[PDB]
RNA sequence: UCCAAACUAAUUU
RNA sequence: ACGGACCAGAGCGAAAGCAUUUGCCAAGAAUGUUUUCAUUAAUCAAGAACGAAAGUCGGAGGUUCGAAGACGAUCAGAUACCG
RNA sequence: UACCUGGUUGAUCCUGCCAGUAGCAUAUGCUUGUCUCAAAGAUUAAGCCAUGCAUGUCUAAGUACGCACGGCUACAGUGAAACUGCGAAUGGCUCAUUAAAUCAGUUAUGGUUCCUUUGGUCGCUCGCACUUGGAUAACUGUGGUAAUUCUAGAGCUAAUACAUGCCGACGGGCGCUGACCCCCUUCGCGGGGGGGAUGCGUGCAUUUAUCAGUGGUGACUCUAGAUAACCUCGGGCCGAUCGCACGCCCUGGCGGCGACGACCCAUUCGAACGUCUGCCCUAUCAACUUUCGAUGGUAGUCGCCGUGCCUACCAUGGUGACCACGGGUGACGGGGAAUCAGGGUUCGAUUCCGGAGAGGGAGCCUGAGAAACGGCUACCACAUCCAAGGAAGGCAGCAGGCGCGCAAAUUACCCACUCCCGACCCGGGGAGGUAGUGACGAAAAAUAACAAUACAGGACCUGUAAUUGGAAUGAGUCCACUUUAAAUCCUUUAACGAGGAUCCAUUGGAGGGCAAGUCUGGUGCCAGCAGCCGCGGUAAUUCCAGCUCCAAUAGCGUAUAUUAAAGUUGCUGCAGUUAAAAAGCUCGUAGUUGGAUCUUUUUACUUUGAAAAAAUUAGAGUGUUCAAAGCAGGCCCGCCUGGAUACCGCAGCUAGGAAUAAUGGAAUAG
RNA sequence: UCCGUAACUUCGGGAUAAGGAUUGGCUCUAAGGGCUGGGUCGGUCGCGGCCGGCGCCUAGCAGCCGACUUAGAACUGGUGCG
């Protein structure tokens, strides 16, 4: 090309947001945000292919014109915002408060939180450094900056900022033990405890996680979020718990439950 | 226009490539500046993500660095004695980034008589034997004791003329910074100057 | 240890 | 020029090939070995040496035999067989 | 389904090919009731193109004095046009170019740019503002021209266009300078401790030198700090802008929310250039490259940056039988597709990812992004109007036409769905969607069923009939609903609609391979058939016909590419005494392969973990009426539930294993 | 001067094959040599030496001298230049 792209076809789009082959031919092609492409969630498929509450494209920017979507505390209006994970999309006047964080088969689950729950989310610290007159700064895995954070909070920790207010209320170090999910690869949505940080100097490092039945399994560092202080994850898990059941596991509670 | 591709190239074996595509914009190349001495002269060049480089045709005025009292001054070029990468590029008076000048003394010879009061490169009065109280006349005194600059860059202050190095790169920036040359590195280039006459 | 070459196109098992 | 008989389902040589006597020169297999070295090997594009007979080019020699050639026969023909 | 059969002979066993056989995909032939999906000018000509369309865009929120409309005093409110802004670099089409190139996996940018979006930052600088300047379009008015989306002259008038530019913060602080005062000593000299006027400088970004060693990295010449400065007139930043609601303090003075813009730092979408490994045929291509850069060093120039990218000065290198270089390709690469026991063989123009080009080349403008072609500028080729003066061109965009050919569709409707762009809830989209043409192909499935007789059978059951009987339905016709942007079709339901149920099933065959006749008539080595062996010269099981029969059936022949058959290319797996074939013999470098030996250092190997685009394939779940499909669905105010898993050569990464296979340690002990 | 050279061949030749470019003036720039001295402390008297403590040019410097030739570049002329 001889600049950027702007469409996305409807086969080359990501496989979790679970579209189909025969609606059109294109996808809805997420603007720039905060979230990668290949990671984010956009606006219009999440209330239109998830939710049911309108049935066309049309229908998904009635909705959102008339300001009744807010993502973090904030109103956003464009259909194709990149909401990700650990985002919370305040409806407000259903009053539903959702919070995207992905199943245990690595899509985004329909998740809803408490009206107390959606004050805040969670924040992976990206990047550490200083500015003008010495003064520090934070890079969380969303595209937010932080002036003047505490001396203690290095990389890839996770912290816990207020929405509407932007500021750091309490923080996770990246520990052996603490509590954490799987956001990219293999093990998408996967819950466990950090077993193992094995570090590899110049390539990637690898974390091995322990799972809540005993199972086990690595994931690189890149792709571990770190959601809990030792075992109490602090945010409300979904439906399952983040526990990968395997295909005769989940056949038998499907066969269960007839 | 001027391409700096690659394709163009033969191989490491030395076998042609054929080309596959069109020269693109990205490749391109400008011709060079060729910065002379003279009345300032620049020119913008609107580059790449709408940024734009300073190139200079024609400078006068530069800023050194005196370096061994983290003493800069804006002083005036008077013109070019050597070039490593060309011999002629110092008879045509060409100001590149390692290229070797000589400057004017003058801003160096009036702060060096302010801060350590005695003379450089002397055979008015007020700024050298002044009336100094008893406190401020002490600290002249430590300052005494470490004003001994080498004999051969107290040769440059009597002609007037520093030999100095450009460090800047003029045709990117517009600018011509550098430092005077002292030292080892003086006594280098004065011997192929000498070696040239 | 004398010589001694050739053989319907006219077909049906 | 040629080395009969002896001369063989015998020998030697990488193969082509190799036979009178004696001398000289260098080689080599097999056997023998409680010597020595200690894997130095096997097969091999490119490359290399050898390679009957006929043929080629120089010298020498030319007895026998003998392509080509000339005749005598035989033959329907016989520029072939035989002389 | 890991399959063979005919053909050399008088007969036999062989080697061996030819011929069958089965898909697949292109053309074609004959035929064709229904209905669901669906390829479709790639192959030859990346040949040439008439006409039309395919890219524009306005909010309460940049600029309305167009009465073009319009309500009751700078400006109501709509608002054409015009400026300004933004997009037009995406999409779409085609496969010519291109053989470590493109591309794929893998990594890097600690070697770079990045409009927008999102988050920071935006009184950090000591130095007319209650608003500054000029211009221009729309419009009006005079025109010119054969001509065009040509434009001239004159009068107006705007800004978030274009310029210019201040107050406030703002009290100073901090560095340097140092007049000067002051205190404690001192025989004195001297020495010691504060205050300090007046001057110079001061923030980010930029550029260079130097000093010190807040946070980070495997690793910085990183980030941050300190100092000396500089800062381009073709000029870095530091708001002379707009709308909502409008309150609050004592004319004044403050205040809520937005929009728009900003140098810079992140971020997002990327982009570009690098790392490692991987490609078809060819030796009747064996040496290639290099003072016209080939390989490397030093310094620069250029560039967004690393770099022989380029220049100067040097060095003489670099690549190659492990196939360089050269040539070819009926070569865009890949995901993939057809065939298939296991291995393979062939294909991939073609809807997804990446690349390329817009008649051929070349050069550029604008912009964040282009060497752009529904942008300019040339020249070549071609071609269009012309009053001969000139002007305009680019369908490998959708349609359409010509040409080329064995070979490929309507100059249809629509932004309703999918999404994209814009100032935008309103506009636009030949992207896309829907119809038409559609035996490319794939799924489903009519052309009769029954009963009684007449008869035949079989050990009460069954068959045969130009006999008979009323039962059942679609095909078709056809109202209406539904469907949808409006339709059409399917689905639904009235009305009709079957006896020779004339509402008629073809395509190939009948010696053998190979399912099916020694029937009848004609022809007489003729006409003809026949893939192969063959047939025909007067009783043709083979031709031409009739009768019968067979095969598969709304399909079936035929040509050609190709796969299996083919263990007839042989890795699995072939041969080489006489059938095709082992070089005359030996040496010999590459290459290939290498004896035994030990517990009973680097790799290869093996196992595992990551990270690996979907679609396709395998496969889970699910009654599209079934099936091909599809990702749906299911259960009585709503509730429940799916949108799995596997596989993804090699290379690179990770942790276990230590047999096998290489390799390494102490012999002048260095 | 710099490039570039076929058929044919007794492999020597053909060959100055053929074919093309360049050439002035001026101002510079590189490159190509030769002769001398590398003597550290008077250890210390027959401003010079007599025998040796005293030292590291050793990747060669420094002085003087000297021909001719080749290559490159800028400028310059009414495109002229063997
Ligand atoms: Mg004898
Ligand atoms: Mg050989
Ligand atoms: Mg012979
Ligand atoms: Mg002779
Ligand atoms: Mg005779
Ligand atoms: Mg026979
Ligand atoms: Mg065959
Ligand atoms: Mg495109
Ligand atoms: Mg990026
Ligand atoms: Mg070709
Ligand atoms: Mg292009
Ligand atoms: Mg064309
Ligand atoms: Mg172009
Ligand atoms: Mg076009
Ligand atoms: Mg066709
Ligand atoms: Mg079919
Ligand atoms: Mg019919
Ligand atoms: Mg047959
Ligand atoms: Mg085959
Ligand atoms: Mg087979
Ligand atoms: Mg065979
Ligand atoms: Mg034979
Ligand atoms: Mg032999
Ligand atoms: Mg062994
Ligand atoms: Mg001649």
């Amino acid at each position: 090309a001889r600049g950027p792209k702007k469409h996305l076809k409807r086969v080359a789009a990501p496989k979790h947001w679970m579209l189909d082959k025969l609606t059109g031919v294109f996808a809805p092609r997420p603007s720039t945000g905060p979230h990668k492409l290949r990671e984010c969630l956009p606006l219009i498929i999440f209330l239109r292919n998830r939710l049911k509450y309108a049935l066309t494209g049309d229908e998904v920017k009635k909705i959102c014109m008339q300001r009744f979507i807010k993502i973090d505390g904030k109103v956003r209006t464009d259909i194709t915002y990149p909401a990700g994970f650990m985002d919370v999309i305040s409806i407000d006047k259903t009053g539903e408060n959702f919070r995207l964080i992905y199943d245990t088969k690595g899509r985004f689950a329909v998740h809803r939180i408490t009206p107390e729950e959606a004050k805040y989310k969670l924040c992976k610290v990206r990047k550490i450094f200083v500015g003008t007159k010495g003064i520090p700064h934070l890079v969380t895995h969303d595209a937010r900056t932080i002036r003047y954070p505490d001396p203690l909070i290095k990389v890839n920790d996770t912290i816990q900022i207020d929405l509407e207010t932007g500021k750091i209320t309490d923080f996770i170090k990246f520990d052996t033990g603490n509590l954490c999910m799987v956001t990219g690869g293999a093990n998408l949505g996967r819950i466990g405890v950090i077993t193992n940080r094995e570090r590899h100097p110049g390539s990637f490092d690898v974390v091995h996680v322990k799972d809540a039945n005993g199972n086990s399994f690595a994931t690189r560092l890149s792709n571990i979020f770190v959601i809990g202080k030792g075992n109490k994850p602090w945010i409300s898990l979904p439906r399952g718990k983040g526990i990968r059941l395997t295909i005769a596991e989940e056949r038998d509670k499907r066969l269960a439950a007839k | 226009g001027i391409s700096r591709d690659n394709w163009h190239k033969r191989r490491k074996t030395g076998g042609k490539r054929k080309p596959y595509h069109k020269k693109r914009k990205y490749e391109l190349g400008r011709p060079a500046a060729n910065t002379k001495i003279g009345p300032r002269r620049i020119h913008t060049v609107r580059v790449r993500g709408g940024n734009k480089k300073y190139r200079a045709l024609r400078l006068d005025v530069g800023n050194f660095s005196w370096g061994s009292e983290c003493c800069t001054r804006k002083t005036r070029i008077i013109d070019v004695v050597y070039n490593a990468s060309n011999n002629e590029l110092v008879r045509t008076k060409t100001l590149v980034k390692n290229c070797i000048v000589l400057i004017d003394s003058t801003p160096y010879r009036q702060w060096y008589e302010s801060h350590y009061a005695l003379p450089l490169g002397r055979k008015e009065e007020e700024i050298l034997n002044k009336k100094r109280s008893k406190k401020i006349q002490k600290k002249y005194d430590e300052r005494k004791k470490n004003a001994k600059i080498s004999s051969l860059l107290e040769e440059q202050f009597q002609q007037g003329k520093l030999l100095a190095c450009i460090a800047s790169r003029p045709g990117q920036c517009g600018r011509a910074d550098g430092y005077v040359l002292e030292g080892k590195e003086l006594e280098f280039y004065l011997r192929k100057i000498k070696a040239r006459k």
